[PDB]
């Protein structure tokens, strides 16, 4: 078995070149064939590269795909950028049994300036504490390109199970925005000395950091 | 410091060239045994008088210096057989080295270290890899082929031609071999790799690639499916669910990536002529000179006596009868070397056949037999001649027999007719070449007789007055697929009485190997001959009648069973092949390397019912990367289709474009174009 | 052209069962592998199973082995997935795919149908409970506060949600749902305003969920510590 690795997202300017890359975990890239599938938003996926190199008919010949040996990786090449080509794109591959999907990446066609997102991260309300319990609510705002991570921290330490994150979406401004939450037990809360939202946008990280000894 | 090397320089372009691997797609130094390459290795420091380098090479495994898959060699003033490494030139801290190989050592890839002596004590370091090949320019290698023209044919050359077709209409097919195209070379390693014979036993198998006798047996047996998941699963049903039908392939390419990306598994499906076109690309891809053979009316005989036994009944119906058989031709391959197990005078072209069918030691393969050897009848030398020179020379026994009563009785003997139009790409063409006076002495001849006799050697009928009635089958007008049949039988009373002749006839539709597949149509008649009286009788197949049995073979077969009172039957026989419509491609400017070039194929549907589910499919190698799929439209009665597409020559010199159209009504309609690349 | 339709999608309760099927048209069905592939809400493709041409060879993801079986029937040209012992992780929409190999064991997607909606929830019909997101303590004034609800634990989709009545509009986002692993939805949304404005302007949101018949007001305050 494998996993298949995609940067979460990249962009360009129309007219221009761009590569998502796709790199296998273990046996090498080119054991078995891979494809790579546009889709949009309340769309199917439709298949754009199949056999690692092959255009299927339809699709223009600003699309290609390659295989790189020395890096273990496949990559989807969009020459010409027009404004449609942003999408959620993926790879795939397989071993004799199973089929493995690389996790996605959204590719945004630069139209408005880069910017930075806005961080608020609220801890829990009193009235939340006195229903026993806890939900830590990170809000994202005013950011674009429309792609983000995040990470959460207990104390200074990686916490995933309890997580839900929304995709970006939009603002009535044209930029985007998104909302991570963390649930907890009352019990976790009052327990740790802090908890962190962190937001990875375009390379760089913004933490907020909130603390149950504050609203005291 | 210590001696330590810093930098190698491999010299890959250079030495590629001067090993004739350069056309490869890929990085790799590919070089050729027992020939010298010369490599660059930048030290620390200048050698010291109590210093000393040793070069380590290792193939495979488990590598042994007695079975000659790892050699530790100095690097000298001087060649001492075997490896060697001669110091060329000292300048600075870089050496200028010759390396060379023995001119037995295996093929395959190795690793090369470099072990360095110095202060008293000992370092390696691995160096780099390089795959070795066998050498068909050397003088001294197994494989040696001395004329440089047949060389390029029978090694350099990417692009060929099949025969097919039936003694009555000889036709061909291109096949892109494309053993220069990226990762093939590695996937015919790899089958090397996946033998049985590996598996089992990788230390002997290994040192037994030596040997081209040995790569070209295993190469038989794993271009097929059977026994090891090799390349390609054979299909003769005429139902090719789950996969390609056979005749829809143009080369080897597709198949032998489409094998290893699935993780080894068996490709769906292939006929003789797709292992053979595989087979053919691995052979030239390891350096063994090789070269495409049809033999038509080629008889598979099962039980060992140089006799196939063919059977019709009464009423003019062909019989699956007895496991022999005879098809209208079947392909194999020729592989060029010496024989030193059998001796000087059985040396050159080697039958290697990957189709499956009779199993050899256990395993479904085939050859090599010494092509001069199965001419002169020497059945007892390795490997599977007997059933080789019945492909090419069997007598052929045709039987009556009625299955009301149970009676079976012979009808006629035929000598002369399996094996014949054995032939061959010609060099630096797609002309014809006839080698079926390499395989046996003339039809006719005391000595094809004397032969078969010495062969039969080595492993009560009444003859009745001249038949009274001598009948032949002929063709009306055209064959083509969407167009009715039209045949004359064509009957002559010999005797001095008249005769009445019962004639009884039938059509089957057929894979072009014999299988039956169904009957099309069926007629009887009755002639009144006077003395020297030839009569006709028209035979007509309407496109209805054929048009749900018929496959991509296009073949139906035509049987008149005819007799007079007191007299044996006569059968008159004939196979014949429909064409399929008219497809072509044509460039639309002159084709320069690196600048796209614009096609265009043209098909007409000469139905009138539509066509639907076509796909052109597209390759040549040089022209354009891997395969291109085209979906078009459905086409109306009586409508043509235009459809353009660009490649990009990627290579100069005489290339070939292959095309296959399919749809519902026409499985696999072939194209060819030959196109010359200019710089 | 290929058609595939998928049929069967509904909202179900943990550990019951479902079937799906996909009817396939415009190709030789029994030439190709078929393929299931699920796709969460605003998250990624997942493959789920595989059958091969002649049914004789199957897989599944680890994440439904033994619960969910692939078929296929010829005749038909269908193919179908029953799938038991569903969990709150199984909601997603559920693709038909037809195999792009022609001939051999390799595997990938050339057609893809539109899918069926699969939602797995033991939740009855429920209004939300709201939160007040309390603005900042440190609030620079010559400067912009956040303020928000938590909309939380409401069934099913949608709520909408409005400030003051529909008097706040500017700098108002109402964020997408997210389903939780109880079966129950949550949202939130901010509005970002003068910190001058916390003293003297009362900011209450205003949840609607029009499935359950709840309208709900939360007052949201500033922290005093
Ligand atoms: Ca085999
Ligand atoms: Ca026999
Ligand atoms: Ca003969
Ligand atoms: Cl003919």
């Amino acid at each position: 078995n494998f996993m298949l690795t995609q940067p979460h997202s990249v962009s360009e300017s129309p007219g221009k070149t761009v590569t998502i890359s796709c790199t296998r975990s273990s046996g090498s890239i080119d054991s078995n064939y891979v494809q790579w599938y546009q889709q949009r938003p309340g769309s199917a996926p439709t298949i754009v590269i199949h056999e690692d190199n092959q255009r299927p008919s339809g699709v223009p010949d600003r699309f290609s795909g390659s295989i790189d040996t020395s890096s273990n990786s496949a990559s989807l090449t969009i020459s010409g950028l027009k404004t449609e080509d942003e999408a959620d794109y993926y790879c795939q591959s397989y071993d004799p049994s199973n089929v493995v999907f690389g996790g996605g990446t959204k590719l945004t066609v630069l139209g408005q300036p880069k910017a930075a997102p806005s961080v608020t991260l609220f801890p829990p309300s009193s009235e939340e504490l006195q229903a026993n319990k806890a939900t830590l609510v990170c809000l994202i705002s005013d950011f674009y390109p429309g792609a983000v991570t995040v990470a959460w921290k207990a104390d200074s330490s990686p916490v995933k199970a309890g997580v839900e994150t929304t995709t970006p979406s939009k603002q009535s401004n044209n930029k985007y925005a998104a909302s991570s939450y963390l649930s907890l037990t009352p019990e976790q809360w009052k327990s740790h000395r802090s908890y962190s939202c962190q937001v990875t946008h375009e390379g760089s990280t913004v933490e907020k950091t909130v603390a149950p000894t504050e609203c005291s | 410091a210590a001696l330590g090397v810093q930098s190698i320089n491999w010299q890959t372009a250079f030495n590629r060239q001067a090993h004739h691997t350069d056309k490869f797609s890929s990085q790799e130094l590919i070089l050729r045994r027992g020939q010298n390459f010369q490599v660059l290795m930048i030290m620390n420091k200048g050698l010291g008088s109590n210093e000393r380098l040793e070069f380590i090479v290792s193939t495979g495994p488990y590598p042994s210096e007695s079975a000659m898959t790892k050699a530790v060699f100095p690097l000298s003033n001087g060649s001492s057989g075997g490896w060697s490494a001669v110091l060329q030139a000292s300048n600075g801290n870089t050496l200028t080295i010759s390396i060379s190989s023995p001119a037995s050592a295996p093929i395959g890839r190795y690793t090369m270290a470099l072990q360095i002596f110095s202060q008293g004590g000992i370092s390696s370091v691995k160096l780099g890899t390089f795959i070795l090949l066998f050498n068909p320019w050397l003088n001294v290698d197994s494989v040696f082929m001395g004329n440089h023209a047949e060389r390029e044919e029978y090694v350099q050359e990417d692009a060929g031609i099949i025969f097919v077709g039936s003694t009555n209409r000889i036709g061909m097919i291109g096949w892109n071999f494309g053993q220069f195209e990226e990762d093939i070379l590695s996937i015919c390693l790899s089958i090397l790799d996946r033998s049985l014979n590996f598996r089992r036993d990788a230390a002997t198998d290994v040192a037994s690639r030596n040997d081209p006798k040995y790569v070209g047996r295993v190469l038989s047996a794993m271009i097929n499916s059977n026994d090891d998941n090799g390349v390609l699963a054979g299909n003769w049903s005429g139902t090719y669910t789950g996969g390609r039908d056979p005749r829809s392939w143009n080369g080897s390419v597709e198949i032998l990536k489409n094998w290893k990306k699935s993780g080894f598994s068996p490709v769906r499906y292939g006929q003789c002529w797709v292992f053979a076109g595989t087979l053919n690309t691995a052979l030239r891809s390891l350096g063994i000179p090789s070269r495409v053979i049809t033999n038509f009316n080629s008889a598979h005989d099962t039980d060992r006596n140089l006799s196939v036994d063919v059977y019709y009944d009464p009423m003019g119906n062909p019989l699956d009868k007895g496991s022999d058989s005879v098809w209208n031709f079947h392909v194999w391959n020729e592989g060029w070397f010496v024989r030193s197990d059998l001796g000087p005078s059985y040396g050159g072209w080697q039958v290697l056949d990957a189709t499956p069918q009779e199993r050899s030691q256990g395993v479904f393969q085939c050859g090599p037999a010494s092509v001069i050897g199965v001419r002169e009848g020497d059945v007892q030398l390795n490997f599977d001649m007997p059933f080789i020179f019945a492909e090419v020379n069997a007598d052929r026994i045709t039987w009556l027999y009625d299955n009301t009563t149970g009676k079976q009785w012979k009808n006629s003997v035929n000598s002369h007719t399996i094996g014949r139009y054995i032939s061959t790409k010609a060099v630096g063409s797609n002309a014809r070449m006839d080698v079926t006076d390499k395989y046996k002495y003339p039809e006719g001849s005391d000595q094809e007789r004397q032969v078969f006799q010495k062969a039969l050697g080595k492993l009560l009928e009444t003859e009745e007055q001249e038949p009274s009635i001598i009948g032949k089958l002929k063709v009306a007008g055209m064959l083509a697929v969407g167009k009715e049949v039209n045949l004359v039988l064509l009957l002559k009373n010999l005797s001095r009485d008249t005769k009445t002749v019962t004639v009884n006839m039938t059509a089957w539709t057929i894979i072009y190997n014999g299988t039956l597949v169904h009957e099309v149509w069926k007629d009887s008649a009755t002639m009144s001959l006077d003395p020297e009286e030839e009569a006709e009788h028209p035979i007509k197949i309407s496109y209805a009648q054929y048009e749900k049995y018929l496959k991509s073979d296009n073949m139906i077969r035509i049987t008149a069973v005819c007799k007079v009172p007191d007299e044996s039957e006569v059968v008159v026989e004939r196979d014949i092949i429909l064409d399929n419509p008219t497809l072509t491609l044509e460039v639309l400017n002159e084709a320069r390397v690196r600048k796209p070039v614009n096609v265009q194929m043209l098909f007409s549907n000469p139905l009138d019912e539509p066509v639907r589910d076509c796909v052109l499919m597209v390759e040549g190698s040089g022209l354009l990367l891997g395969n291109l799929k085209i979906d078009v439209p459905t086409l109306g009665p009586k409508e043509g289709s235009r459809v353009r597409f660009d490649i990009l020559p990627s290579r100069s010199g005489t290339k070939q474009l292959l095309a296959d159209f399919s749809c519902n009504k026409f499985p696999a309609i072939k194209a060819m174009l030959s196109i010359d690349v200019a710089e | 052209e290929v058609q595939l339709v998928e049929s069967g999608g509904g909202l179900v309760q943990p550990g019951r069962s479902l079937r799906l099927s996909c009817t396939a048209s415009g190709f030789t069905f029994d030439d190709y592998a078929m393929h299931w592939v699920r796709q969460a809400p605003g998250k990624g493709l997942e493959w789920v199973s595989r059958i091969s041409w002649n049914s004789r060879s199957i897989a599944y993801a680890d994440s439904v082995k033994g619960r969910f079986t692939i078929s296929r029937d010829s005749a038909k040209n269908s193919l179908y997935l029953q799938m038991n012992s569903l969990r709150t992780e199984d909601t997603a929409l559920y693709y038909c795919a037809k195999d792009h190999y022609l001939g051999s064991d390799s595997y990938g997607m050339d057609v893809w149908g539109q899918g069926t909606t699969v939602t797995v929830s033991s939740a009855s019909t429920k209004g939300p409970s709201v939160f007040p997101l309390a603005p900042s303590s440190k609030s620079t004034s010559g400067g912009t506060a956040a303020l928000g609800c938590l909309v939380k634990d409401y069934f099913p989709e949608p709520v909408t949600v409005s400030w003051n009545s529909g008097a706040l509009t500017s700098g108002v986002h109402t964020f997408p749902a997210v389903l939780q692993s109880s079966g129950l939805y949550s949202l939130s949304s901010v509005v970002t305003v003068p910190s001058s404005s916390l003293g003297t302007q009362t900011y209450i949101c205003n949840v609607n969920h029009k499935p359950s018949n709840t309208k709900v007001d939360k007052r949201v305050e500033p922290k005093s510590c």
